[PDB]
C-alpha cells in the first residue's frame, strides 16, 4: 500500500528557517510527482508547488517563490518543503500529495495525501496567560473567565475545583496576530446564586507553571 | 527520456507546462 | 485563483447531495474531486471527472457540463459529512482548488447561535488593555461569519475569530474577539458582534 507519512508538528519563531518532510513507501518513490499544500485554519486548500523526487525538478506557485523551496532525498524516499526565513502568516497545516499517473505520463489527480504537518510561527515564548473576571451583568447569568496571551497550547479549565460541570463552556483559543493563544470559558448559572455561591475558574498552563484560580465576582 | 515528467491535464494535448 | 463551489450543502441521510464547482478552465480540464473530513487529510474520490477510486462508495459519482462539474453522493450517509474540493489544472499557473463545500448530514435541527457579549473587564482596563468577547454557541450546521461594529461603523482591526468547534451536543461553537484600546473603548457610544449563520443575523452590543 501507497503512504506517505509527514514529519511532526513545528513552532518556529519569525526568521528562522524550516524543511518538513514526506516520506513516501509502497512504491517507487523517485518516479512520482509531490505537491505541497497549505490550508490555513478554516480555510481552504492552497497549492505551492510539485517536486519530481528522482531529479528535483520543482514548479511553484509564484506566490510563495523566493519564500519556499523543494528537494528530495532519494535514499530514504523523502521529499522536502524548505523555508530558509519564516514569517507568522506561514502559520498553517501543510500536506503533502502524490501526483498519479495517466497512460504513460502523470495524471491531474492526487491520489495519496500525507497525514498533514502542522506549523505555528510566533515570535512568543512560553509565558503564561493572564486571567481576568467576565462578570455576570434572569433566571440565568452567564460569568466565565478569560485566559489571555498565554504561549503554547493547552490550557485547561475547570470551575469550583471541578465541582461545577454543567453549563461550563469552554471554548477552543484563538492564536491572535501578537502570537499569543487567548480563550475562555462561561458557565451559565442561577441569577439568584450570585450573591451567595462563590464561582472560581481553576486555570492550568504547564507549560509555563501556571495554575490560578480567579474569583469571578459579581 | 522520462514520459512520468510530463503532466497530463485534461484529454488529447493538453499538459502543464514545468 | 480558486474555482467556485456553494460553501454549504446540508441534507438528510438518504437524499442526493449535489456539489457543483465551476471555472473557465473546467471545460478541457480533468476535475478531481477530495473528501476532507474534520481533522482528517483530503482523500481523493473522483478524478478525471468522473472515475473512482478502489475503495470508494458507488454513491459519490462525478460528472461535468461544458465548465461545471458536479459531484454527486446518492443515499448521503452521515459518514459522509466533510468539506468536499474539486480540483483542475491551469495550463500554466498550475493546480487550481475550488473554495470547498461543508457538507453537513443533518442529525438535528438547524439551530442559530447564542451569542454572549461581554465586555472588557475593569481589571483589564486597570491594565491598559481592552478585550470584546463575543462567545457563540449552539449553532448548526457548524459555519458562522463574524462582523463587528463601532457604533454603527464596520470594524475589522484587532478582530481575531476561531474555526467552529464541534459541542458535546453535537452543536458547534466559536469565539471572536475585539482588541481595542481603552481610549478606543470609552470614545464610542457602543459596540456589536453581529454572528450571522444560514442567512440569519443575532446580534450583541454592549456600552462602556
Ligand atoms: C498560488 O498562491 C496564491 C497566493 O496565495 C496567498 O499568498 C500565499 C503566499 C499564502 O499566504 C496564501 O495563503 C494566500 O492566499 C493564491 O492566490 C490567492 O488565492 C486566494 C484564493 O482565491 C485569493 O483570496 C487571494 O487573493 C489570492 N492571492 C493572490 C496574490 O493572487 C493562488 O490561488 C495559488 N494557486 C494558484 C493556482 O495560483
Ligand atoms: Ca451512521
Amino acid at each position: 500500500q501507497v503512504q506517505l507519512v509527514q514529519s511532526a508538528a513545528e513552532v518556529k519563531k519569525p526568521g528562522e528557517a524550516l524543511k518538513i518532510s514526506c516520506k513516501g513507501s509502497g512504491y517507487s518513490f523517485s518516479n512520482y510527482w509531490i505537491a505541497w499544500v497549505r490550508q490555513m485554519p478554516g480555510k481552504g486548500l492552497e497549492w505551492m508547488g510539485i517536486v519530481y523526487p528522482d531529479d528535483s525538478d520543482s514548479s511553484y506557485n509564484s506566490s510563495f517563490q523566493g519564500q519556499i523551496t523543494f528537494s528530495a532525498d532519494k535514499s530514504i524516499s523523502t521529499a522536502y518543503l524548505h523555508w530558509t526565513s519564516l514569517q507568522a502568516s506561514d502559520t498553517a497545516m501543510y500536506y503533502c500529495a502524490r501526483l498519479g499517473f495517466e497512460g504513460d505520463y502523470s495524471g491531474s489527480f492526487f491520489d495519496y495525501w500525507g497525514q498533514g504537518t502542522l506549523l505555528i510561527v510566533s515570535s512568543a515564548s512560553t509565558k503564561g496567560p493572564s486571567v481576568f473576571p467576565l462578570a455576570p451583568s434572569g433566571g440565568t447569568a452567564a460569568l466565565g473567565c478569560l485566559v489571555k496571551d498565554y504561549f503554547p497550547e493547552p490550557v485547561t479549565v475547570s470551575w469550583n475545583s471541578g465541582a461545577l460541570t454543567s453549563g461550563v463552556h469552554t471554548f477552543p483559543a484563538v492564536l491572535q496576530s501578537s502570537g499569543l493563544y487567548s480563550l475562555s470559558s462561561v458557565v451559565t448559572v442561577p441569577s439568584s446564586s450570585l450573591g451567595t455561591q462563590t464561582y472560581i475558574c481553576n486555570v492550568n498552563h504547564k507549560p509555563s507553571n501556571t495554575k490560578v484560580d480567579k474569583k469571578v465576582e459579581p | 527520456y522520462n514520459k512520468r515528467k510530463r503532466i497530463h491535464i485534461g484529454p488529447g494535448r493538453a499538459f502543464y507546462t514545468t | 485563483y480558486e474555482l467556485t463551489q456553494p460553501p454549504s450543502v446540508s441534507v438528510s441521510p438518504g437524499q442526493t447531495a449535489s456539489i457543483t464547482c465551476s471555472g473557465d478552465i473546467l471545460g478541457d480540464k480533468y476535475v478531481s474531486w477530495y473528501q476532507q473530513k474534520s481533522g482528517q487529510s483530503p482523500l481523493l474520490v473522483i478524478y478525471e471527472d468522473t472515475k473512482r477510486p478502489s475503495g470508494i462508495p458507488d454513491r459519490f459519482s462525478g460528472s461535468k457540463s461544458g465548465n461545471t462539474a458536479t459531484l454527486t453522493i446518492s443515499g448521503t450517509q452521515a459518514m459522509d459529512e466533510a468539506d468536499y474540493y474539486c480540483q483542475a489544472w491551469d495550463s500554466t499557473l498550475g493546480v487550481v482548488f475550488g473554495g470547498g463545500t461543508k457538507v453537513t448530514v443533518l442529525g438535528q435541527p438547524k439551530a442559530a447561535p447564542s451569542v454572549t457579549l461581554f465586555p472588557p473587564s475593569s481589571e483589564e482596563l486597570q491594565a491598559n488593555k481592552a478585550t470584546l468577547v463575543c462567545l457563540i454557541s449552539d449553532f448548526y450546521p457548524g459555519a458562522v461569519t463574524v462582523a463587528w461594529k463601532a457604533d454603527s461603523s464596520p470594524v475589522k482591526a484587532g478582530v481575531e475569530t476561531t474555526t467552529p468547534s464541534k459541542q458535546s451536543n453535537n452543536k458547534y461553537a466559536a469565539s471572536s474577539y475585539l482588541s481595542l484600546t481603552p481610549e478606543q473603548w470609552k470614545s464610542h457610544k457602543s459596540y456589536s458582534c453581529q454572528v450571522t449563520h444560514e442567512g440569519s443575523t443575532v446580534e450583541k452590543t454592549v456600552a462602556p
